[PDB]
C-alpha cells in the first residue's frame, strides 16, 4: 500500500552516486517481487524508470552503477 | 533500444525453439546471413528433405513443389534471436516455372501447403531450394541505402571463419550469465578453507536457505546451452542436483559446495574448488560463530563474499566483504537482517548485485574479455563482426 | 477434411504449450513441504533450547 | 524496353539471372548520369513548361528504375507469382485478425497477428480468454511492392516467457479436452509491430527518409489507399 | 485425409502423455525434500550426541 506513493517518492531524489545503488538495488529487489507492484498503474511504471534513467549516464556515473 | 523492440509488445523468451518439423524440414537448407544494421538476418529455405516421409505420400513433383515456399528468418540481435518459420503464400508461376510439367495438385494439397506445425512426429547450378535472398530481398530491398549504416551486408557464406564468428554469437548468451558460489561453514572451520570445502551436510537453516535460492536442477537432466550451469559437469561429477536462479534478463547459477560430492582422491577438494574458487561471488554461510575472512578461500577471483551469520529466532544477518580495489563498488557497510523466509531472497540478490559490481571490476583489469553485459558482449561481437567484414572486403579489393 | 487439419494445428499448439510448461512449471502440492519445514524448524528450536 | 527486360529477366535460366542484375543496373544508372543512385542489389547477394517537363522527366527517370530494380529484385530468384493467395490454415489463423501497415521506403509491410477466432470456432465458444495466446504466435507479413505482393505465414518460433507472461496458468487439461471432444495490450493476439520491429527496426538511420512511416491504422483514407 | 487422421491420433497419444506427466509434477520436490531430511537427521543426531 506504501508502494505507489513510495515510487513517486523517489523519483523527488536529486540523482547522486551517493543514492544510486540503494535506489537502483531497490528498484531491482522490487522488480524481483512481483505480488507488490502487481496493481501497478502507468505513473508508478513511469516512477520506476524516473528513478533508474538517471543513473544509466557513465558520464556522471560509475560503469557498475550504470550497467545495474 | 534493443530490449524496447524486443519486449515493447511481447513478453517471449530470447531462445527459439525450432520445432521438430521445422528442423526435419529446414535440415540441410539453403541458408545465408545478413548483417543489417547491429542485426543478424539469417534466412534459411527448405531444399525438401524427402518431405513425402513427412506427409505419408506427377509423383516426383508436387512434393517439390509444396516445400520450396518454406523457409525461417531468424534474426540475431544484441538482445536476443527471434525466428519464424515462414510458409509463401505466392504460388508458383504457371508461365515461369520449368516447362517440363506444371500440374495443379499444389492447389490440390493447398490446406498442406502449410503443414508445418508447432508439435509432430517426423519419422516411424542445380542445387534445389528457393535461394534464401528471395524472403530477404522482399522483406528488405530498397533503392537510397544508408550508404554505410543501413546497407545490408550478406555474410561471406563460403568462408567458413564466418559461420564459425556467427556461432560465436550464438553461443554468447542472450542474458547475463552469473555464477555465484555458495559455501556451509561449520563450528571451528572459521578459518581451515579445507573444512569449508570438506562438507557435506549443513545445518537444518542452511539447507532451508538453499531450497530458496532458486528452483533445484538435477545437473544429469540440463542442457548447459540453455541452462546456465556455469561450468558445473552435466555427467554429475558436482553432484546429482544444484539450485538455479532464472530470469528473462539473466540466468544466475549456484555452485554449492555441501551439493558436490566428496570423492576420497580428492584431497583439496579441488573439484569444488575448480568452480567454487573461480566464482567472483561466494554466500558464505557463516556458521561458525566466528567473523568470517575474506580470503579464507586463497584461490584467485572471490572478489566479493555475501556473509551470512545465523542470528537467534530464526533470522540471519547478511553482510559483505569485498577486496580492496573493489571496495569502490561494493558496499561492505552493509549489515541487512533478515528472517529465514527471506534470507534466501536477500543473500541471493546482495549476490547477483556483488557479481555484477565484480564482473565489471573484472573488465576493468581484464578489458579484452568478453563484456559481462552480455547484451553488450553481443553487440560488441556484431560491431567486431561488420567491421572484420569490412575490412576483409577492403582487402579483396 | 478441413475440420481434422485446423484441430491438428491446434492440438499442435496445445502439445508445444504442454511441452514448455513441463519444462517450466515448479512441482505442485507444496502443502507437505511447508508442514515438513514448520515441524523441522519447530523441533530443531526445542532441541537447540534444550 | 522495361516490358521487354521485365520478361527476359523473368524467363531467363535462374542462374544466369543474377549476374545480368549489374549490367541492367549499369546501364539504367548510365542512363540517369545524363540528366544514391546505384542500388546493386547483387552486392547483398512559355519556357516555365520546358521546366515542368525536364523535372518529370527526371522523376520519370528514378520512377522506371526503381520498378526496373523492383522486378529483378522479385524476380532474380524466385519464379512466384506476383499475387499471394492465403491458405485456409491461413484464414483459420488470421481471419479477424490484428493488423498493421508501414510504409518502408516505396513498399508497405503489413503484419497480421491470429487472433483466435478459428481457434473459438474450433472449440464452439474461462477457456475463452486463453484461445487467443493458444495461436498468438502465428502471424502473416504482406509485402505490397510497385511489382506485386509477397506473404508469408509465420509462427514464431520462441516459446512465450515462462518469467514475464502467462504460461504456467494455462488450462492446458480443459483446452485440450475441448478441442478433442469438440466436432463439426488487452486486445486479444499479439500486436503485429512485435513483427515489424523484430524484423526491421534499427536504432539508427543515414537519413530520416530512411524511416518507416506507420499508416493511420484508425482512418478510413489510408486503408483506403491501401485497399 | 487419412494421413491427417494418422498425425492426429499420435497427437492425441503425445497430448495424452504430456496430461498425465502434469498429472504429477509434484514428484520433482522430493529431490530436496532429501536434503531437508538429511540436514534434520544430522541436526537430530548431532544435538542427541551432545
Amino acid at each position: 500500500k506504501a508502494l505507489p506513493v513510495l515510487v513517486v517518492k523517489l523519483t523527488h531524489i536529486s540523482a547522486t552516486a551517493s543514492m544510486a545503488v540503494p535506489l537502483l538495488e531497490f528498484l531491482s529487489t522490487l522488480a524481483r517481487l512481483p505480488h507488490l507492484y502487481r496493481n501497478f498503474a502507468a505513473e508508478q511504471y513511469a516512477s520506476v524508470f524516473a528513478i533508474s534513467l538517471p543513473y544509466t549516464n557513465p558520464s556522471k556515473f560509475n560503469q557498475y552503477i550504470v550497467c545495474l | 533500444l534493443d530490449m524496447m523492440a524486443r519486449y515493447v509488445f511481447s513478453n517471449f523468451t530470447a531462445v527459439p525453439k525450432r520445432s521438430p518439423v521445422g528442423e526435419f524440414l529446414l535440415a540441410g537448407g539453403r541458408t545465408k546471413t545478413w548483417l543489417v544494421g547491429n542485426k543478424l538476418v539469417t534466412v534459411t529455405t527448405s531444399v525438401g528433405t524427402g518431405t513425402r516421409s513427412l506427409l505419408g505420400l506427377n509423383l516426383a513433383a508436387y512434393v517439390p513443389l509444396l516445400t520450396q515456399g518454406w523457409a525461417e528468418i531468424l534474426v540475431r540481435r544484441p538482445t536476443g534471436n527471434t525466428s519464424w518459420l515462414m510458409s509463401l503464400e505466392n504460388p508458383l508461376s504457371p508461365f515461369s516455372s520449368d516447362i517440363n510439367n506444371m500440374p495443379l495438385q499444389e492447389l490440390s494439397n493447398a490446406l498442406m501447403a502449410a503443414e508445418r506445425f508447432k508439435e509432430h512426429r517426423d519419422t516411424a547450378e542445380k542445387v534445389p531450394g528457393i535461394n534464401p535472398s528471395f524472403v530477404f530481398l522482399q522483406l528488405y530491398h530498397s533503392p537510397f541505402f544508408g550508404d554505410e549504416s543501413n546497407k545490408p551486408i550478406l555474410l561471406p557464406n563460403e568462408s567458413q571463419s564466418f559461420e564459425r564468428s556467427v556461432q560465436l554469437l550464438d553461443q554468447i548468451p542472450s542474458y547475463d550469465t552469473h555464477k555465484i558460489a555458495v559455501l556451509y561453514v561449520g563450528e571451528g572451520q572459521s578459518n581451515s578453507e579445507l573444512a569449508i570445502l570438506s562438507n557435506e551436510h549443513g545445518s537444518y537453516r542452511y539447507t532451508e536457505f538453499l531450497t530458496g535460492l532458486g528452483r533445484l536442477i538435477e545437473l544429469k537432466d540440463c542442457q548447459p546451452d540453455k541452462v546456465y550451469l556455469g561450468g558445473l559437469d552435466v555427467c554429475g561429477e558436482d553432484g546429482q542436483f544444484t539450485y538455479c536462479w532464472h530470469d528473462d534478463i539473466m540466468q544466475a547459477v549456484f555452485h554449492i559446495a555441501t551439493l558436490m560430492p566428496t570423492k576420497d582422491v580428492d584431497k583439496h577438494r579441488c573439484d569444488k574448488k575448480r568452480h567454487l574458487g573461480n566464482d567472483f561471488v561466494s554466500i558464505v554461510y557463516n556458521d561458525s560463530g566466528e567473523d568470517f575472512k575474506l580470503g579464507t578461500i586463497k584461490g584467485q577471483f572471490n572478489f566479493v563474499h555475501v556473509i551470512v551469520t545465523p542470528l537467534d529466532y530464526e533470522c540471519n544477518l547478511v553482510s559483505l566483504q569485498c577486496r580492496k580495489d573493489m571496495e569502490g563498488l561494493v558496499d561492505t557497510s552493509v549489515a541487512k537482517i533478515v528472517s529465514d523466509r527471506n534470507l534466501p531472497f536477500v543473500a541471493r540478490q546482495m549476490a547477483l548485485h556483488a557479481n555484477m559490481a565484480s564482473q565489471v571490476h573484472h573488465s576493468r583489469s581484464n578489458p579484452t574479455d568478453i563484456y559481462p553485459s552480455k547484451w553488450i558482449a553481443r553487440l560488441r561481437h556484431i560491431k567486431r563482426l561488420r567491421q572484420r567484414i569490412c575490412e576483409e572486403a577492403a582487402y579483396s579489393n | 477434411m478441413e475440420f481434422l487439419n485446423r484441430q491438428l494445428l491446434v492440438l499442435g499448439e496445445v502439445n508445444e504449450l504442454y511441452l514448455e510448461q513441463l519444462q517450466n512449471k515448479h512441482s505442485d502440492t507444496t502443502k507437505e513441504v511447508e508442514m515438513m519445514k514448520a515441524a523441522y524448524r519447530k523441533e530443531l528450536e526445542k532441541n537447540r533450547s534444550h | 524496353a522495361h516490358h521487354v527486360i521485365a520478361m527476359w529477366f523473368i524467363r531467363c535460366r535462374l542462374p544466369f539471372r543474377k549476374d545480368f542484375v549489374p549490367f541492367i543496373t549499369k546501364g539504367l544508372r548510365s542512363n540517369v548520369l545524363l540528366s544514391p543512385e546505384k542500388d546493386s542489389f547483387r552486392a547483398r547477394s512559355d519556357e516555365n513548361s520546358v521546366a515542368q517537363a525536364d523535372d518529370s522527366l527526371k522523376n520519370l527517370h528514378l520512377e522506371l528504375t526503381e520498378t526496373c530494380l523492383d522486378m529483378m529484385a522479385r524476380y532474380v530468384f524466385s519464379n512466384f507469382t506476383a499475387v499471394p493467395k492465403r491458405s485456409p490454415v491461413g484464414e483459420f489463423l488470421l481471419a479477424g485478425g490484428r493488423t498493421k501497415t508501414w510504409l518502408v521506403g516505396n513498399k508497405l509491410v503489413t503484419v497480421t497477428t491470429s487472433v483466435g477466432t478459428g481457434t473459438r470456432s474450433l472449440l464452439g465458444l474461462n477457456l475463452a480468454a486463453y484461445v487467443p495466446l493458444l495461436t498468438q504466435g502465428w502471424a502473416e507479413i504482406l509485402v505490397r511492392r510497385p511489382t506485386g505482393n509477397t506473404s508469408w505465414l509465420m509462427s514464431l518460433e520462441n516459446p512465450l516467457s515462462p518469467f514475464s507472461s502467462d504460461i504456467n496458468n494455462m488450462p492446458l487439461q480443459e483446452l485440450s479436452n475441448a478441442l478433442m471432444a469438440a466436432e463439426r495490450e488487452k486486445v486479444p493476439g499479439i500486436n503485429p509491430s512485435f513483427v515489424f520491429l523484430q524484423l526491421y527496426h534499427s536504432p539508427f538511420f543515414g537519413d530520416e527518409s530512411n524511416k518507416p512511416i506507420l499508416l493511420p491504422n484508425e482512418s478510413q483514407s489510408f486503408e483506403r489507399s491501401v485497399q
